[PDB]
């Protein structure tokens, strides 16, 4: 019944019957819903998305396990252990093992999932049923941000000279120094970790405003070579 | 009557100040002091109170916070003692109840709704490569575990130079032959 | 024109402020990579400009800045007292008496004021990190002054002109030169041959000196930052020598690094500094989504409230005073300098016959009518005469 | 230009008898139909010549006027 | 040399970036230009 | 209206008081707010607020929520429990419309909200058939200010273009901005001049 | 660089005949002597670890922003080492306060 | 000074909410506008008498008994102060102070009267040199308003009590810091600026890598003359001077480098490089680049591009740039003329060229090894030794508001406004009389 | 405004002799040079210039 | 300006328990404050002020309503 | 969506302009996207959460049933 999803009850009763048909059923099921909720009620508590303790130390687990591969790669580096293949050099090879290495297993949902109760849990709900939300909204709420990549690559040390930030010094090579934020929203950020999803929400704004202004003159110009 | 006289007293000063009366400064910076004193009284009066949650275990501001800890690991956690990564794609089930016979089962993701009911449980995944149970990892030994993962990133290094050259092909899974060329 | 101006809307006293603590770049910027990068939030925003504060919507997004809580912006120091200074310095060989010869063959460091070249010292480090030390003490050099050390090419920069950002750093001290010392002792014990020769090294203590009888004496009122400057407690940190330092970014990770030696922070940060005065206005900022944050930043500028305390001797176009304002239930560090604006409406998360569906509200009628966000909205007709033909009547 | 005559002369137009005003949710609207305030529908208005079939229905609005809804104030 | 007069008033504006030379016309790529949309229902494109 | 943590929302629903749903205990909201407002935007600075503010209610408190401050979720909650309420925020309400209670417990608590100065009654026009015209193009003024007008345009006539409309483009463009009757000679090809009366 | 010896003025190579002589201005010319009969070169080398970073390398055991990591030093066995990570090749280096260089730089 | 030791500070029981006490003590001293205030109260108090006293210095000569060929106007002003703002009540009143409310409700602009006092030096120059000396000390009169930043010290509330603020119509708890014209309520914002005496070096995405220096003499209200270096794609480097004297002229450096002495091409190189004796590859390629620059050949500057003659390239520019010159032959035969041309030359270069450095005869040497400083920073960029200047980093940003703003408008506004109208009303009286 | 050197003297090309010379061209050589009939030259220099209409300039600004 | 004469969301009159309470309330913060200067409480790390007792002993219920629109309603009085 | 977007409307008036508008431009024929001739309306958020609760199997309460006076109250 989703808006927007082909094939689904709405355009197949648009096809038999006609989309007027199809937008008296739209109002219909709606208000069947709308009023099914009226008497059953639904909710998002601050507690929904709130880890049990037990799911907590699994996401740090997993955080760490994340942490330790990444410190691995370092390590490798270290030695003078990475070898980059025929065309990319150390510096993009390296930022590619962290990039790839750094990414948030799909069992990460196993806290997530622990700590949520599907049957009464509104957000879970909002997300699933695909209402409102994703898996990464999720995972992000309650787990962990993860990597804040900037043109699918993490922050570039533009502080200084080999520094993203003055909280971090000169050639740090652990992983929260380029992005890595390792707490959830609930958890609440620290202060590097914020500058940098300030950074990450800056870009997506900066990019909005390209979209509208660009999308402008393609469509103009589109629009007058194909209007006649 | 404090009041009363503060304003009646700023009065009087605006008078002086329009009229330039010859010891206006000095004059005015005891009346600002006296102001300045007022107006902390008055801001007494805004108050509205502030309450600081208390952490019991120590009777100062709650510093305890659910945010995440370093907390370095055993890389038996990533790896098995081959080197190779784990995979925890194969699914332990275990029944609540002592009378479902089946017990355990271990499924893939995709045959879980095919296979798993209510009446049972989730345990630790399993992984699909050495078959150790995730909460099992720590009987893994640490210096096989390092050793297979230093020696196969060597050979994987080895092998990423000489896809074509002579030193005078893509699993690696033969073994005792990698050794051979290796020492070669 | 070289005059960024704007007029004053009093939206509310947050915007007023805001407004008085604006930077603008005010360029032109063509389409190029410039204007997505110059738009970003840089890394050296952090503790001077706001790194949550800008506009959400269209050309403006990033152009209009805003300084951190506790940013300042310096006035011109005494630049001919430093000058003087340095010019006796014994380490200062004047440009009168080294030649280039001898800057490059005995690698002599530059140092220069106010971008003025002036002088060659043998060690830029040591000249640095004395005068940062003098600086500490507060007498021969003035502590708003910045001692910048560009380790690069070792050219020692002295900055004290007009528009300087500065934002005070509490200042970290450490036992390195003990530890160095112990461990020269475990070294020749090891050479001696000493079985427990762990036993002459010491564990390494970093630390700040704000006890928490400082944060009395603050709130008592019987301490300044000047005081805190002047023993040595804080001191203040300029981009440039920014660029110089190491902030732990707040006392929790100093604390958990007070024995790392490997990460001996030069300062130590209070959070909260990051953020600009509108910014701290949203509570657990740091657990909404950032860009709802910078979102925020936009609507407490335009929330109505107390627009201006002297509203009924004004006459103001567009201006909405809105009557009852309360402190929030959860405030803010903001909170102690501009006035609230807004309710502590109490708000259900729940569906209500989906007439709030797309972020729309279900507002209370009887809410409303109480005085929930209520108010007087004022507009002013002025219209002068051409002459002395025209006439009012 | 944009604001030139061509593009805002030509190609675009300043029109009468239309409105704009922010929209907000009603959930007991079909989806085909707008809701519009009474006030709105006071300031436009619709032509409706007179003739034998319609005058019985728009003589209510002729008579309601100015005064009442659904009135009218205008006659060609 | 110590006139004041004559100088070039446009000098007092100290220049405040590198290009102030560097001209080519382009169109500012923010610049809603080409999308015909009214000052008051530019809300309509806040993101949200 | 706006939440401090950037969730703006334009008031939609007048209840009566008696409309409003209300928890076991009397307690109604002033504002209802769509849950689905929340997972997309990741707001949770608002949903603690307000699982902090019953508690700071209950208790006669106001508490510092700064940016960066120490938080746990976890005891906010467990001081919501031991405050009296649930160990969530969740409460018992009933719709007010029909007095039937809701299945599910409902999170209901004091949110600071603030009226972002966008009215209506400043934004909303309508203009009729007439009013003050251009005098260079004979089309109305532009804006509310200049009281007339509001534009159709370029993309609008693309749009009535795509669906084929016409007559409407007609009706909007001529009949309602600048329409005129231009006369043409058709023996030269140039304006003329032709008047019915005279 | 070849300057005119009478005036101290640069003085264009000239490439001419199977010689090279160094034509001044002023007409003063030196001709030239097996090492001056190098025109120009590029050498192919991905590498100013050597010179561009050997002011930075040096002063770094003095930065104190430098990252640090818990290694012994072999000359004056102190257990902290900053740690520099030069170039595209991400070569790391390791100094001290003492002067070790860690066979690098 | 020796503080206690770190090993004994007790700071476990310090927690973050005791952290923002410190918070509070920065935003306490800051006063969260004060710079506002401060900048506009040392704006009145420093540079605008700095400004008008020492910058604004007129000598100017005018051509129109018959002996008399040109006189020479000279004056500067020694005196000038901002008194608060006044209204005239009844127009035949003794003018009275004007409240920021009053000036609000009648659009009034809350403008306080500049006052001025001037040394003038009316000196003709006849025919075969015979000259004579007018000179006038003229007193403090007052032809201009001066807005005035509500909370400075030049406002009526300075004086002002909080409750004598609220009787009058001011927010007792707002600070101040906006501006009072024709009705409305204005907000000098910070504006944002590259830093100055620092080489802002972006590569050129017919030019390359291109380096700018702005350079102060002085404080912060002292006239810069911007500096722009070019590295080209013909090989040259050439050095554009902006300031008030020069404009738009595009300068080959050597030529910068040998009017001012040590025309030898050895000496300049060296000044850039700081070593020609010594090895390594960044002097070999700056020595490369340098000789082709030098070498490469000139649209404009050729008749002095070979020349050894400091003197001859002196009066070659002065000519160039110097405007009233547009006839350069007539001028030529006449020695004097000549060394007009040349000292005004030198002494507007010693102004012009590196302020910072200095601004006279004994800093040239000095000025030029700062240029070649200046040179081997750019050359070094464009060697990828070193990366373009971050143009958004604030490690080369400044925040000027109110009062360098003001008076940067200040110093042209009041040129064309005053010094203007007084060199015209002058020149006419001398037609007059 | 136009010149016309010829070796030596530049004279200035004013609109009535250079309304003289396009009006000496003939219709075969505009036709031959690809352009139409009704692109003479002569048809470029005007002697009577045509005031547009009231009605694209009010007032009571290009008026001026 | 002042406390509401009634909760805005119940309806409840505060009001009437207004007037005792701001001055109930300055009195009982002056007693729980120490060395801290009024415009620095909002600022105490070591500061807790609870007005349930007294909004209770004022009669009014424990709605959460009434009492946050009863303790946190600025006043212009102590602003203006 | 409704976090404060404006938009236009203006009623036909014209006998030409109302057929055409209500036989041609009625949103019933946009109903069918013809950018990717698929449908573009359905439930949103709301709607389709309450679609979703009404129409599972089991509710926390156990079966998902309700009597027939509140069947009725949902039609
Ligand atoms: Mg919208
Ligand atoms: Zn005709
Ligand atoms: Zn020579
Ligand atoms: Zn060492
Ligand atoms: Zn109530």
């Amino acid at each position: 019944v989703g808006a927007g999803s082909s094939g689904g009850i709405y355009h197949l009763i648009s096809r038999r019957y006609g989309p007027q048909q199809a937008l008296k059923m739209i109002f219909a099921t709606q208000q069947l819903a709308l009023n099914y909720v009226r008497n059953a009620g639904f909710t998002v508590s601050t507690a929904d998305m709130l880890l049990t303790p037990e799911a907590h130390q699994e996401v740090q687990e997993i955080i760490n396990e994340l942490l330790l591969e990444s410190e691995e790669i370092n390590n490798r580096l270290l030695h003078g252990d990475i070898m980059p293949p025929i065309g990319l050099t150390t510096h993009d090879f390296y930022e590619k093992l962290q990039l790839n290495a750094l990414k948030f297993p799909d069992r990460i949902l196993k806290p997530i999932m622990n700590s949520i109760n599907p049957e009464t849990n509104g957000l879970f709900q909002m997300v699933a049923t695909g209402a409102k939300g994703s898996n990464p909204n999720m995972i992000h709420i309650m787990a962990g941000i993860g990597q804040i990549e900037i043109n699918t690559q993490r922050i570039q040390p533009q502080f200084s000279f080999g520094r993203t930030l003055v909280y971090y010094p000169r050639f740090a090579l652990e992983a929260q120094a380029y992005g890595f934020i390792c707490n959830s929203y609930i958890a609440g950020l620290t202060s590097p970790e914020f500058i940098f999803g300030e950074m990450n929400g800056r870009f997506d704004l900066i990019n909005k405003a390209l979209s509208t202004s660009s999308t402008g003159y393609a469509n103009r110009k589109a629009i007058f070579g194909l209007q006649s | 009557k404090t009041s009363t006289l503060i304003y009646l007293r700023a009065y009087e000063l605006f008078l002086k100040y329009l009229q330039n009366a010859p010891n206006f400064n000095s004059e005015l910076a005891e009346f600002k002091t006296y102001e300045n004193a007022y107006g902390e009284q008055k801001a007494l009066l805004a108050q509205q109170g502030f309450y600081n949650i208390f952490d019991p275990n120590t009777g100062r501001a709650d510093q305890r916070t659910r945010l995440f800890e370093y907390k370095r690991l055993p890389i038996s956690t990533l790896y098995d003692e081959r080197g190779l990564p784990h995979k925890w794609t194969i699914y332990v089930y275990k029944a609540v109840d002592s009378s479902q016979k089946p017990a355990e089962i271990e499924v893939t993701r995709k045959d879980v709704i095919k296979k798993i009911d209510n009446h049972y449980a989730l345990a630790d995944l399993r992984c699909s490569v050495c078959h150790v149970l995730q909460h099992e990892v720590g009987q893994l030994n640490i210096k096989k575990v390092q050793t297979a993962l230093k020696a196969s990133l060597e050979f994987n290094t080895f092998y990423a130079f000489y896809e074509s050259r002579c030193p005078k092909y893509i699993i690696y899974d033969h073994l005792s032959q990698p050794e051979l060329v290796h020492d070669y | 024109n070289r005059v960024s101006t704007q007029s004053l809307e009093r939206k509310n006293l947050l915007n007023t402020i805001s407004a008085l603590r604006t930077v603008n770049t005010h360029n032109a910027s063509k389409q190029t990579e410039r204007a997505d990068m110059m738009r970003r939030v840089h890394a050296s925003y952090p503790g001077y400009i706001c790194v949550a504060q800008s506009a959400d919507t269209g050309e403006k997004v990033g152009m209009s800045k805003q300084l951190a809580i506790t940013a300042n912006v310096c006035t011109a120091g005494e630049v001919l007292s430093l000058k003087q200074r340095l010019l006796s310095d014994p380490a200062i060989q004047q440009l009168a008496d080294v030649s280039n010869k001898d800057i490059v063959r005995k690698g002599l460091a530059r140092v220069f004021i106010n971008g003025e070249w002036i002088g060659c010292c043998t060690n830029a480090f040591e000249l640095a990190q004395r005068y940062r030390m003098l600086r500490r003490e507060g007498k021969v050099v003035h502590p708003h002054t910045t001692i910048y050390w560009d380790s690069m090419v070792d050219e020692v920069e002295f900055w004290l002109d007009v528009g300087r950002l500065t934002r005070p750093l509490l200042i970290v001290d450490n036992n390195i030169e003990k530890y160095n010392q112990a461990c020269y002792k475990a070294a020749e014990a090891r050479k001696k041959g000493d079985k427990d020769w762990e036993k002459h090294k010491i564990p390494f203590i970093q630390n700040t000196r704000f006890t928490p009888q400082m944060a009395k004496d603050i709130l008592a009122g019987t301490l300044t930052l000047e005081d805190l400057v002047a023993q040595g407690i804080c001191e203040f940190i300029t981009p440039e020598e920014a660029e110089n330092c190491l902030v732990a970014f707040s006392i929790i990770e100093l604390r958990k690094h007070k024995h790392d030696v490997t990460r001996r922070f030069t300062h130590v940060d209070v959070p909260q500094a990051i953020l600009g005065l509108a910014a701290l206005v949203s509570p657990y900022a740091n657990c909404t989504q950032p860009a709802r944050v910078t979102y925020e930043t936009n609507q407490g500028r335009q929330t109505g409230g107390w627009y201006c305390f002297s509203w009924p001797y004004r006459v103001d176009m567009n201006r909405f005073f809105q009557f009852y304002n309360e402190m929030p239930l959860v405030k803010t560090i903001a909170h102690n300098y501009v006035i609230p604006n807004g309710l502590n409406t109490i708000v259900a998360y729940m569906i209500y016959g989906g007439y709030n569906q797309e972020d729309s509200v279900i507002v209370s009628q009887s809410f409303i009518d109480r005085g929930g966000f209520a108010g007087t909205f004022y507009r002013e007709e002025k219209v002068e005469l051409e002459s002395d033909i025209e006439s009012f009547g | 230009r944009k604001e030139g005559r061509i593009r805002k002369s030509l190609l675009g137009s300043q029109v009468w008898s239309i409105s704009r005003s922010t929209i907000c949710g009603n959930s007991d609207l079909h989806l085909d139909e707008v809701g519009y305030p009474i006030s709105f529908a006071r300031t436009l208005q619709v032509a409706e010549t007179v003739q034998h079939y319609n005058i019985n229905r728009l003589m209510p609005y002729f008579l309601n006027g100015k005064r009442q809804y659904p009135g009218c104030s205008r006659v060609y | 040399g110590e006139d004041s007069s004559m100088d070039d008033i446009s000098a007092y504006s100290s220049p405040g970036l590198f290009g102030e030379d560097i001209i080519d016309r382009l169109d500012d790529p923010f610049s809603i230009e080409d999308v015909d949309i009214s000052l008051d229902v530019l809300d309509n494109l806040a993101p949200q | 209206m706006s939440s401090r943590s950037g969730n703006k929302g334009i008031a939609a629903l007048a209840l009566p008081t008696s409309d409003m749903p209300f928890t076991e205990d009397g307690l109604q909201p002033d504002l209802i707010v769509n849950p689905h407002s929340h997972p997309s935007r990741m707001t949770n600075g608002q949903m603690i607020e307000t699982t902090v503010g019953l508690a700071n209610a209950l208790q006669g408190v106001v508490t510092d929520g700064t940016a960066f401050l120490p938080i746990n979720v976890q005891l906010l909650s467990e001081r919501l429990a031991q405050e009296g309420l649930r160990f969530n925020g969740c409460q018992k309400m009933f719709n007010g419309q029909t007095g039937e209670y809701f299945d599910a417990a409902i999170f209901i608590g004091p949110t600071y909200h603030q009226r972002l100065q966008k009215f209506v009654l400043d934004d909303r026009y309508a203009v009729a058939s007439y009013g003050p015209t251009d005098a260079l193009t004979g089309q109305p003024l532009d804006g509310k200010r200049s009281h007339g007008g509001l534009r159709l345009g370029e993309m609008e006539h693309w749009v009535l273009t795509a669906q084929g409309a016409m007559q409407t483009i007609i009706e909007k463009s001529h009949d309602d901005s600048d329409g005129c009757i231009s006369y043409i000679c058709r023996n030269c090809g140039e304006p003329a001049i032709y008047n019915a009366s005279h | 660089m070849k300057i005119c010896k009478a005036c101290s003025s640069c003085m264009v190579r000239t490439y001419v005949d199977g010689n090279i002589i160094f034509r001044c201005s002023c007409g003063e010319s030196v001709q030239g002597d097996s090492q001056n009969l190098l025109v120009s070169s590029k050498v192919y080398h991905t590498g100013e670890m050597e010179d561009k970073y050997k002011i930075f390398i040096k002063n770094a055991p003095f930065d104190p922003t430098n990252c640090q990591i818990k290694k012994d030093c072999p000359n004056c066995h102190l257990d902290y080492l900053t740690q520099i990570c030069i170039g595209s090749q991400k070569i790391i280096i390791l100094v001290c306060r003492c002067g070790y260089m860690s066979n690098r730089g | 000074i020796t503080y206690g030791p770190i090993e004994t500070v007790d700071n476990e029981e310090l927690t973050e909410a005791d952290m923002l006490s410190f918070i509070s003590a920065a935003v306490n001293s800051t006063g969260l506008i004060g710079y506002n205030i401060k900048s506009f109260d040392d704006l009145m108090d420093n540079g605008i008498p700095q400004i008008v006293k020492q910058m604004f210095n007129v000598d100017i000569t005018y051509k129109d008994d018959k002996l008399r060929e040109s006189v020479q106007i000279q004056f500067n002003f020694t005196d000038v102060n901002i008194e608060r703002p006044q209204h005239r009540n009844y127009s035949q009143g003794n003018k009275i102070n004007l409240l920021p409310n009053k000036a609000r409700l009648c659009g009034l602009s809350y403008s306080g009267p500049v006052n001025l006092a001037a040394e003038v030096i009316l000196t003709a120059h006849y025919s075969n040199g015979r000259q004579e000396v007018k000179r006038a000390s003229i007193p403090p009169f007052q032809v201009s308003t001066f807005p005035i930043m509500r909370g400075s010290n030049r406002c009526h509330t300075h004086h002002l009590s909080k409750t004598a603020k609220k009787e009058i119509g001011e927010d007792p708890n707002e600070p101040g810091g906006y501006f009072i014209a024709r009705g409305g309520e204005w907000v000098v914002d910070l504006l944002e600026n590259i830093r100055f005496n620092t080489l802002h070096i972006h590569y050129h995405t017919n030019e390359i890598i291109r380096g700018e220096f702005i350079s102060q003499p002085g404080g912060a209200f002292e006239n810069s003359s911007q500096i722009i270096i070019r590295y080209m794609t013909t090989g040259a480097i050439t050095i554009e001077i902006n300031s008030t004297k020069f404009s738009k002229l595009r300068i080959p450096w050597y030529l910068i480098f040998r009017m001012f002495g040590m025309t030898g091409d050895d000496s300049i190189i060296e000044q850039v490089v700081f070593d020609l004796e010594s090895n390594s590859l960044v002097n070999t390629f700056m020595i490369e680049i340098l000789e082709k620059s030098i070498h490469v050949l000139d649209p404009i500057f050729q008749p002095v591009q070979h020349e050894l003659n400091r003197e001859k390239i002196i009066q070659f520019l002065s000519e160039k740039v110097s405007k009233f010159v547009s006839n350069p032959s007539a001028y030529k035969s006449d020695e004097n003329a000549v060394q007009y041309l040349n000292e005004r030359q030198l002494t507007i270069l010693d102004k012009i060229l590196l302020p910072h450095m200095g601004q006279t005869a004994d800093t040239r040497v000095r000025k030029l090894r700062f240029l070649g400083l200046l040179i081997h920073k750019i050359l070094l960029v464009i060697m990828n030794v070193f990366p373009p200047t971050d143009r958004d980093s604030y490690r080369t940003k400044r925040v000027h508001g109110s009062g360098v703003s003001l008076a940067k408008a200040f110093k042209a506004i009041f040129n064309t406004s005053v010094i203007a109208p007084i060199i015209n009303g002058f020149k006419e009286l001398l037609k007059q009389t | 405004t136009f010149w016309a050197d010829q070796q030596g003297k530049i004279d200035k090309l004013y609109p009535q002799i250079i309304r003289e010379i396009f009006s000496r061209v003939t219709y075969d050589t505009v036709v031959k040079l690809g352009r139409s009939k009704n692109s003479h030259p002569e048809k470029l220099v005007l002697k009577a210039i045509q005031i547009p209409p009231i009605s694209i300039r009010p007032g009571i600004d290009i008026n001026n | 300006m002042l406390i509401p004469v009634v909760c805005f969301t119940c309806g409840f009159p505060i009001g009437t328990y207004a007037a005792i309470f701001d001055k109930a309330r300055t009195e009982y913060i002056k007693t729980k404050m120490g060395g801290t200067l009024p415009q620095n409480i909002p600022l105490d790390a070591s500061l807790q002020i609870e007005l349930k007792d007294l909004i209770t002993a004022l009669g009014i219920p424990m709605r959460v309503c009434c009492r946050t629109h009863l303790i946190t309603t600025l006043d212009y009085r102590k602003y203006y | 969506d409704f976090d404060g977007d404006q938009m236009n409307l203006w009623v036909p008036w014209s006998v030409m302009s109302r057929v055409e508008a209500e036989l041609l431009c009625s949103v019933r024929n946009w109903f069918i996207s013809t950018k990717s001739s698929g449908p573009v309306n359905g439930q949103v958020q709301d709607s389709t959460v309450g679609s979703f609760l009404l129409t599972r199997t089991n509710t926390p309460m156990g079966k998902n049933v309700m009597n027939k006076l509140h069947a009725m109250g949902l039609f």
